[PDB]
């Protein structure tokens, strides 16, 4: 699909149908993550592959790699009494793209 | 990383003796090749020619090689060059056309002569290589102009040269040369999203052909040749197990790019195996670019002896030899050892007599029994001479029947041949052990399968694997019995022999040694089958016919290398194994040196097989000729890489006419962009018009004319001239033909000048024709010298046949303070020669007919477009996206 320059679109429409993608077959490392606020978008927006494109002496060459970690995390919620009934409701939503 | 290196057991480790390379290897080999002959002719009286047997820099020859593949055959320029030019001449409205092409033609290269066919040779071959240079060009942003509403083309890239012309002409002439000239259009020019510009231009046909090939290759060699050359050097890969980078190679093109891939990359190996005298040369070139470096190793010590108390030690049979060190020379005599175990049939080994050397017996008798496990002699090839396998088995009849310890039995044969004997109480026949090299006995090819075929290799003239003992290099990794299980037929039988003839010591040490021996050879067919595979491997048929032909006495086109051995280096050599380290830094980049080389080989065979007709096309040329002329005229203007890899072992003294024409009927060829350049010129150069050569050369008397000024200004409007140009040829009934040698035969007996004089008082007229003949083109505005209105096309030595001739024109001025009969003499002034060319060099028009030339439709690139080479590119470790199937 690189080869063909779709990759990107293929995922693309995959994420759109509501659909799941596994990467392969190897056995990955899990960490364990406990959190009180909004994580960091490393943890949330994080994907699970990198992929590099380069141009040398007029070809074209790409790089693709499979992340050999993942990450469980707990979110806890807190609240306070001077919060409104839609204090935590947001125009567009937060995207989180890992299940284990 | 490698699996095969990882040792899980101390028994394979060893101390580092010393270390090996490619590099070294290639000149080492090199050098003890000539040292041979030069001692040789040293010590004898001979009678030969001088050759100076010197050793080149193996490394500077294959960077020069390496640097020979980026250098171009094509440029790119913004305008064409100018292809017709005018002159001037006193009238208003008419002119000369003169076709500039022939006129640089006819300067290049040397006067033709009977006595000098070299030199005719070189002429022909600098014309050529002219035609070709001349074409070989690109267009790339070309000016234009907009003119009501569309685009036209400047003046100045249409290729024809007539702004002397527009000062004399007349208002109308000038309105409607401006007029032609604005309708030069360019082809769809308003379309915003075009890539290239067309237009229509003037051109010589010659330069016109090779443009259109250069246009059609760069068209059709695309994405698709890219990687099939990159799919087969992935094959390559995969057969020499190289590792690989994450990055892949992606079929992704911009839009405003042009490739250009002057090589293709799979090589016919024909045509490197065809030049005569190169097996040699390929070997060292096989050297120098596929071996890897490594390391001696010497076995554990703890193989020889055990210690059970501090004080308690076990004794080895051979304490003397294992702590000896070897010498300089024994060293050189090992490396060579090696070279021929790695090199089957191509290299094999003699004895060295030193009657100055002072060494104990006991190591010519150990060697003896050394020799039969180290190499093989027979059955599928040989590792050795007969001579020296002869020796071999004398020395391990000494070493079988010398009993220091208690005698055993010994019942002899009839016959007096070594080893003829039974030994031992259970009587073992020794006549097993005395070679034989048609069923291969006695040595490591005994009852065992050496040579294997597999599936097809990359390269398709070398399908064969090697061996050696049996043991598959896999063996190392995927193991088949146990470890006391490691055997094969040769060792066992002499370890059987060896406990019958009441040698105990002796056989525990092999016995203790045998694994540490089985994979040696093991690394020595992993280096074989892997690293060495190449172009300028041996084929396969060559390979099967060394050893029939060595056992018959026959003539041999590959005879291999012989080199000469002591005898403690047969013994140094069983105690040491070779273990690579390091790949070749060569191996990546070895292709394109096999590719550069076959192509500019294919070139010089074009170049010479056109020239090998030469004499049977005009046989009175070339009275003195050799086919040992045209070689040496092609190898004149050939790169000094190419010569310098085939002349390595100094064969170009050594060989003659009859190896040259059987090289040059071989049909073989490796394509490539200047090839089909080049036979494009040559396809060009067939018609001996093009290369301003003729043999239409006539005798006539005519007397110059003398017109009547009785009007100057109508006078001058005609454009009046005089030339020696004919029109037609003369007809039939009314030409006296000659040849060369009825000319010189009536020239000895002193009577071709009555003759001649007989024959132009007839008003007749004579050809010369038979040989070719240089021309030359000149212009006069005057009375030219009585050089050239009086040049005879022969002279006086005897007679010289042929003669350069000049086609001159000659154009007549007057003033208006001419007399109207000023220019009659008294009496008339001759010329005699006359030329046929049928070409149009020059031609009188009339200015309505100035642009008629433009007929040439020119395709050029915009401004926007990069032209790139990548040529670079073909290296062997790189990977695609969509693997090719």
């Amino acid at each position: 699909q690189a080869n063909m320059g779709q990759f990107r679109a293929a995922l693309r429409r995959i994420m759109d149908d509501d659909d799941w993608v596994r990467f392969g077959g190897v056995l990955r490392t899990v960490r364990v993550k406990f959190y009180d606020a909004r994580p960091p978008d490393d943890v949330l927006q994080g994907l699970p592959f990198s992929y590099d494109t380069n141009e040398r002496g007029g070809l074209a060459y790409a790089t693709i790699k499979y992340a050999t970690e993942t990450t469980i995390f707990y979110l806890i919620y807190n609240v306070e009494f001077s919060n409104t009934p839609d204090s935590l409701v947001l125009i567009n939503p937060t995207y989180t793209m890992t299940k284990v | 990383q490698r699996p095969e290196r990882i040792k899980t057991t101390p028994y394979l480790e060893g101390d580092v003796l010393s270390s090996d390379s490619g590099p070294l290897l290639s000149v080492f080999a090199l050098q003890e090749i000539m040292q041979k002959v030069r001692q040789v002719q040293a010590d004898y009286m001979t009678a030969t020619r001088e050759v100076d047997f010197t050793v080149p820099d193996v490394q500077k020859i294959l960077d020069d090689i390496k640097a020979l593949a980026a250098e171009q055959v094509y440029k790119i320029v913004k305008v064409p060059s100018i292809s017709f030019r005018h002159i001037v001449m006193q009238s208003r409205d008419r002119v000369l056309r003169v076709d500039t092409y022939y006129e640089e033609m006819s300067q290049v290269g040397d006067v033709i002569t009977e006595d000098e066919p070299e030199k005719f040779y070189s002429t022909i071959i600098k014309k050529v290589r002219f035609i070709r240079g001349k074409g070989s060009f690109i267009l790339h942003d070309i000016p234009t102009r907009d003119h009501r509403g569309m685009e036209v083309a400047e003046p100045e890239v249409l290729g024809v040269e007539f702004k002397n012309v527009l000062p004399v002409l007349t208002a109308e002439h000038r309105a409607m040369i401006q007029n032609a000239l604005d309708g030069s259009i360019i082809e769809n020019g308003n379309v915003a999203t075009r890539d290239v510009d067309v237009f229509i231009g003037a051109c010589s046909e010659p330069v016109y052909r090779i443009y259109n090939r250069l246009q059609g290759y760069i068209e059709a060699v695309q994405l698709q040749e890219l990687r099939n050359s990159i799919g087969w050097l992935e094959r390559l890969g995969h057969r020499k197990r190289i590792t690989y980078s994450q990055e892949v190679l992606t079929d992704f093109r911009r839009q405003d790019t042009i490739w250009v891939l002057a090589l293709q990359l799979p090589v016919n190996p024909q045509v490197v195996w065809d030049v005569p005298r190169s097996s040699i040369a390929n070997l060292i070139m096989n050297i120098a670019t596929c071996l890897p470096t490594g390391e001696y190793i010497a076995p554990n010590p703890r193989i020889s002896s055990i210690t059970l108390t501090q004080r308690i030690t076990t004794t080895g049979p051979f304490a003397i030899l294992t702590g000896s060190t070897p010498t300089a020379q024994q060293l050189n005599d090992v490396r060579k050892i090696y070279l021929a175990l790695m090199f089957p049939g191509q290299i094999i080994l003699d004895l060295k007599i030193d009657p100055g050397e002072r060494m104990d017996p006991a190591v010519r008798m150990v060697a003896g029994v050394v020799g039969h496990l180290l190499f093989t002699a027979g059955g599928r090839f040989t590792n050795l001479t007969q001579n020296m396998a002869r020796q071999l088995d004398i020395a391990l009849n000494d070493y079988l029947l010398y009993m220091y310890n208690t005698r055993v039995q010994v019942n002899y044969g009839p016959t007096g041949e070594p080893l003829d004997f039974q030994i031992g109480r259970n009587q073992y026949d020794c006549n097993v052990f005395r070679a034989d090299f048609a069923t291969g006995t006695g040595y490591n090819g005994w009852a065992t399968i050496d040579v294997e075929y597999r599936e097809p290799a990359p390269y398709v003239h070398a399908q064969r694997y090697i061996r050696y003992c049996g043991i598959d290099s896999r063996e190392l990794i995927n193991p088949t019995t146990y470890g006391i299980g490691m055997t094969y037929h040769c060792y066992n039988e002499m370890l059987r022999m060896l406990v019958a003839a009441g040698k105990d010591s002796e056989a525990a040490y092999f016995r203790s040694m045998l694994p540490f021996h089985m994979v040696r050879f093991a690394r020595i067919n992993q280096i074989i089958n892997e690293d060495l595979h190449s172009v300028f491997s041996l084929p396969d048929d060559m390979f099967n016919a060394l050893l029939p032909d060595l056992i018959a006495g026959a003539h041999q086109n590959a005879d291999p290398v012989v080199l000469d051995v002591s005898w403690i280096s047969l013994w140094f050599a069983f105690n040491r194994s070779f273990e690579p380290t390091h790949r070749n830094e060569m191996l990546e980049v070895a292709p394109l040196i096999e590719s550069v080389y076959a192509s500019e080989l294919s070139v010089m065979k074009v170049d010479m097989r056109h020239l090998s007709l030469m004499q049977r096309r005009f046989p009175d040329v070339l009275i003195q000729a050799r086919p040992s002329h045209f070689w040496k005229a092609v190898l004149n203007d050939s790169p000094e890489a190419v010569k310098a890899v085939m002349n390595l072992s100094h064969s170009h003294n050594f060989i003659n006419i009859r190896d040259m024409m059987r090289w040059v009927m071989l049909p073989s060829l490796q394509p490539s962009l200047k090839l089909a350049l080049e036979e494009e010129a040559w396809a060009a150069a067939n018609d001996f018009e093009d290369l301003m050569l003729t043999d239409q050369v006539y005798m006539h008397r005519d007397m110059l004319p003398e017109p009547r000024l009785d009007d100057i200004e109508r006078f001058r409007q005609e454009g009046f001239y005089y030339t020696n140009m004919l029109e037609a040829p003369p007809e039939i009934d009314r030409v006296v033909q000659y040849t060369y040698e009825i000319a010189r035969l009536q020239a000895n007996m002193g009577q071709f000048r009555a003759a001649l004089r007989r024959i132009m008082d007839d008003d007749d007229w004579v050809r010369f024709g038979g040989v070719l003949r240089t021309v030359r083109v000149k212009f006069y505005d005057a009375r030219p010298p009585d050089d050239v209105l009086q040049g005879l096309p022969f002279s006086y030595d005897t007679i010289k046949y042929a003669t350069e001739t000049t086609i001159f024109y000659l154009i007549y001025n007057v003033e208006f303070s001419n007399t109207p009969d000023s220019l009659v003499l008294i009496n008339p002034t001759y010329t005699m020669t006359k030329v046929f060319i049928n070409k149009r060099i020059v031609e009188r028009v009339r200015v309505g007919q100035i642009l008629a030339v433009l007929n040439r439709r020119f395709v050029a690139y915009k401004g926007k477009m990069r032209i790139m080479d990548i040529t670079q590119s073909l290296k062997m470790g790189t990977k695609l996206a969509a693997p090719t199937v």
